[PDB]
């Protein structure tokens, strides 16, 4: 409705509606959607992306790595005024703002084998601070780094500071990455600071024909 | 109307085997290449739920052990490996074509190790007493196979009327039944006798278990 | 989520009228046609109809068209059902289920489901008896413990033990019909040394008569 | 600066590679350096990257310059540390239609 294709992935709090679709035959999206990247920032290959949308017609959601399973680091404590659900700041549903626990952040070293039989969509970020006092406030560490590596992968991404306007009241940026991991094969994560990663990922259950439509209008009981 | 008739109508399948239940469609339910063709399943005591959507394709949250498969004019929903919670009772339903139409249902069993009944006898209550009737409950919990025969004797004398049976569902976690039997008699028409029996006849023990007590003690 | 809540089971002297509501919440009330299913008890789902919210538009079953009346409240985001002049035909279960696309649809998410019961017969508050063993026989190392609930109209009540905390050996049997009147019992099994030390207490509530009742396990007085 | 203004803005600036250590320090004086640029939209960190490069217009060095249109109302952020090659004039996009760039070697011809 109110969600944009980024909006709906990511897991705006927002789009809780959209949680977990059945089998669909088209996606629509509004011109400008009004839930889209709550924390401002950027969506890499977003239209790559989205143009692989065009050949999928089910994702069933899975949990790949558990909220609850972070015991070195606060999971909770990942939050912001930018993303507000009820009153109450939030974030992304489908992703976990990792943030120091006691004075510290331990390198993390995480990793999940896909077992399934479907090629799996997964999904996580960087936080660009405003600077480093604030660095140093979430995150310890002041030189930090995420490297992700598949069969195919070989990222290291490197936060980037910069003194920036404010969208939806922050002046710091959020960047988020993504790729397709094949049947059998793992994915690495190793971060250090600035981490924001998965919790849900998507499996391409079936595909076949769909589209992206850009229109207004909403469902109409009809064939 | 599309008359929808699912079979057999009653399944009782061993655990760790596998159910197989089918429908069949008076017409198809079946164009623009897909088959419009339901599974619903009701644990008992609840609202139905949903499995499948269009025949084949499973509804977010529900476990592979269901197969759903079929085109045109016969489906089948297989359940297997059977698991404990599985005691229900299972409908297809066409979208094809209103008005909607269901199947008639059917009603799935779990096949488990023979257990006993656990009797247990209760005289009524002195405040029933003082109302002026008598109850004599007899609960014969946690059982299997489903059929029991219970009998009711005051004073060596056998008895059927004033009893009510009252049986549970094959309880979703351990697959076995449960009943009640309560036996219901005036004060005046109680205090005319002494000893009061309950005698459940089980394929478990070759011999009626009792479970019996006296009006005076 | 998609929490369908609809109205609490309901009695109707035959030939009268009822309107039981659903409640929608949790997902955009005006994308979904929402629809009623009635089950005769245990027997068969019959399709009665549908609505869809946005604009209001009705879809009927044969059977229902004349006796049935679906209708929405948007800015309620609550369907209602009406039926009118019933007999002891339209006395069973009524689910407010929400239906997917159109009308090549699955109905995925379920209500609760209304019970209605169509019978010219009055209110009547239960009675409560609690069942303690013989005075001289004692079942090993399990205790079975009793709670009767008898002549009470019309169904349905909530038996708990212990409030509730007690959810373990129990057994709430169906109620049955005696006299023109329904009684149940309900069977709670702790082990031999709990009790009688342990406070057995039989908790029932019938919400038709606003009836609440507690009754205390009390060994055999001998 | 804040673009005041009520049509979009240009902004044109440039970061510049050096030879070496050594004229990085003779030009600008610490040797780890970075040129920051926000927007709302823009997250730019540029960072002189050295190399040894054939002359040309007698120059081994290298200039590589950058840009950006800044809505109205909106600000660019510079931040910077060396290397940096700031900007002073930038352009008014005052009026938008159609046009394209032709390439030819010809010149004006009194003529419509
Ligand atoms: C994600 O998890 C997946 C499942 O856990 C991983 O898939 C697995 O890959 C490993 C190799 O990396 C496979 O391990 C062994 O494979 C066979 C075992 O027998 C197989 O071959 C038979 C025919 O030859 C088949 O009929 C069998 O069904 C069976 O599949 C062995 O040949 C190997 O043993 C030898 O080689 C290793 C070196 O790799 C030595 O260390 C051993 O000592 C030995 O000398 C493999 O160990 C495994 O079979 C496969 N899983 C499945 C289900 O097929 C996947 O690799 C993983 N991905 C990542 C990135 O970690
Ligand atoms: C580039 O420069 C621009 C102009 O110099 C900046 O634009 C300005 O934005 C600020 C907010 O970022 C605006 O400041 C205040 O705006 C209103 C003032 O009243 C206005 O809003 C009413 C409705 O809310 C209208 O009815 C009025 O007619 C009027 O237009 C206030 O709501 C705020 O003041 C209060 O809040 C701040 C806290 O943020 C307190 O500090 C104040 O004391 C007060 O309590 C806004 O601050 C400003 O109006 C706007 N300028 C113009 C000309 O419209 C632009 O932000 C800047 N960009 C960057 C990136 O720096
Ligand atoms: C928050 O961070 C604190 C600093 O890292 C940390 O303090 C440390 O606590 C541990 C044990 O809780 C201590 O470990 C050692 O302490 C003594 C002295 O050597 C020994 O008896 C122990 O067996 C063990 O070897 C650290 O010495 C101590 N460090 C400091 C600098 O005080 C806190 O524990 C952290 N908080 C939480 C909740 O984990
Ligand atoms: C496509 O158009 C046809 C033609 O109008 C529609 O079908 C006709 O109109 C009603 C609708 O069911 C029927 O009573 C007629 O008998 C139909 N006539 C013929 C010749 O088919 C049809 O409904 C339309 N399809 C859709 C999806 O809107
Ligand atoms: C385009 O060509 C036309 C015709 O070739 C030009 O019109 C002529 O204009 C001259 C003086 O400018 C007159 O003497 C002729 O009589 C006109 N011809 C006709 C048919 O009317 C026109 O001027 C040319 N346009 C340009 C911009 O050069
Ligand atoms: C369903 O059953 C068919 C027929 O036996 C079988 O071919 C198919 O693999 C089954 N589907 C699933 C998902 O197991």
């Amino acid at each position: 409705r109110d969600c944009s294709v980024a909006g709906w992935l990511l897991g705006n709090p927002m789009c809780d509606e959209f949680i977990n679709v059945p089998e669909w035959s088209y996606i629509v999206e509004k011109a400008n959607p009004v839930n889209d990247l709550c924390y401002p920032g950027d969506f890499n290959d977003y239209e790559e992306l989205k143009h692989l949308l065009s050949r999928i017609n089910h994702f069933e959601k899975i949990q790949i790595i558990p909220k609850s399973s972070w015991s070195s680091h606060e999971a909770s404590l990942g939050v912001s005024s930018a993303c507000p659900y009820q009153g109450k700041s939030s974030f992304f549903r489908n992703v976990v703002w990792l943030i120091k626990k006691n004075s510290t952040y331990p390198t993390i070293k995480r990793s999940y084998n896909n077992t399934n039989q479907e090629d799996l969509l997964v999904l996580w970020g960087i936080h660009h601070p405003n600077d480093a006092a604030e660095q140093t406030k979430l995150y310890q560490n002041p030189t930090t780094y995420i490297s992700v590596g598949t069969s195919t992968l070989n990222q290291r991404l490197v936060p980037r500071i910069a003194t920036r306007s404010k969208v939806n009241g922050q002046s710091g940026r959020m960047e988020f990455f993504w790729t397709i991991l094949k049947p059998n094969d793992a994915i690495n994560f190793e971060s250090n600071g600035n981490f924001i990663a998965p919790e849900y990922a998507y499996k391409i259950v079936k595909k076949g024909d769909s589209t992206i439509m850009k229109s207004e209008l909403e469902y109409g009981n009809c064939n | 109307d599309i008359v929808l008739t699912q079979s057999p109508g009653s399944l009782t399948v061993s655990l760790g085997q596998r159910a197989t239940i089918s429908c069949r469609a008076s017409e198809s339910v079946d164009n623009f290449g897909k088959s419009f063709m339901h599974w619903y399943q009701q644990k008992p005591g609840q609202s139905p739920k949903l499995l499948i959507y269009r025949a084949s394709n499973r509804e977010f949250g529900i476990p592979a052990r269901f197969n759903g498969s079929g085109s045109g004019t016969d489906f089948a929903l297989t359940i297997n490996p059977v698991e404990a919670d599985d005691v229900a009772t299972y409908f297809c339903q066409q979208s094809n074509e209103d008005p909607r139409t269901f199947g008639g249902g059917t009603k799935l069993e779990i096949k488990r190790a023979d257990a006993a009944p656990t009797v247990s006898i209760f005289p009524p209550s002195s405040e029933q007493l003082t109302s002026g009737g008598a109850s004599v409950v007899c609960f014969l919990n946690n059982f299997y196979p489903k059929d029991i025969n219970v009998k009711w004797k005051i004073d060596g004398s056998e008895r059927q009327n004033g009893v009510l049976n009252s049986w549970t569902d094959q309880d979703s976690k351990d697959s076995t039944y449960s009943m009640s039997s309560t036996l219901t008699l005036t004060k005046d028409e109680y205090e005319r006798h002494n000893s009061y029996t309950c005698e459940a006849t089980h394929k478990t023990s070759t011999s009626p278990i009792v479970k019996s007590f006296n009006r005076n003690e | 989520e998609v929490h369908l809540q609809q109205s609490g089971p309901e009695l109707v002297k035959p030939g009268a009228s009822v309107k039981m509501s659903c409640k929608t919440s949790g997902y955009t009330f005006t994308e979904y046609t929402i629809h009623w299913m009635k089950q005769s008890h245990g027997k068969s789902l019959e399709w009665i109809g549908g609505i869809f919210p946005n604009n209001g538009d009705t879809t009927y079953n044969q059977k229902f068209k004349v006796r049935a009346t679906l209708t929405v409240g948007r800015s309620s985001s609550t369907a209602y059902m009406d039926l009118r002049s019933l007999t002891s035909e339209d006395s069973a279960v009524y689910y407010c289920v929400r239906n997917y696309g159109s009308s090549y649809g699955y109905f995925d998410v379920w209500g609760a489901g209304t019970t209605v019961t169509v019978s010219s017969a009055k209110t009547t508050p239960p009675s409560v008896y609690p069942l303690a063993p013989g005075s001289a026989a004692q079942t090993n190392s399990m205790v079975t413990l009793g709670c009767l609930v008898k002549g009470y109209f019309p169904e349905p009540v909530t038996v708990t033990w212990n409030s509730g905390s007690l959810s373990s050996g129990v057994h709430t049997f169906p109620a049955v019909l005696q006299s023109d009147l329904y009684t149940l019992s309900s069977s709670v099994t702790v082990p031999s040394s709990t009790w009688p030390s342990e406070t057995v207490t039989c908790n029932v509530a019938h919400p038709a008569s606003s009836t609440k009742v507690d009754k205390k396990i009390v060994p055999r007085d001998c």
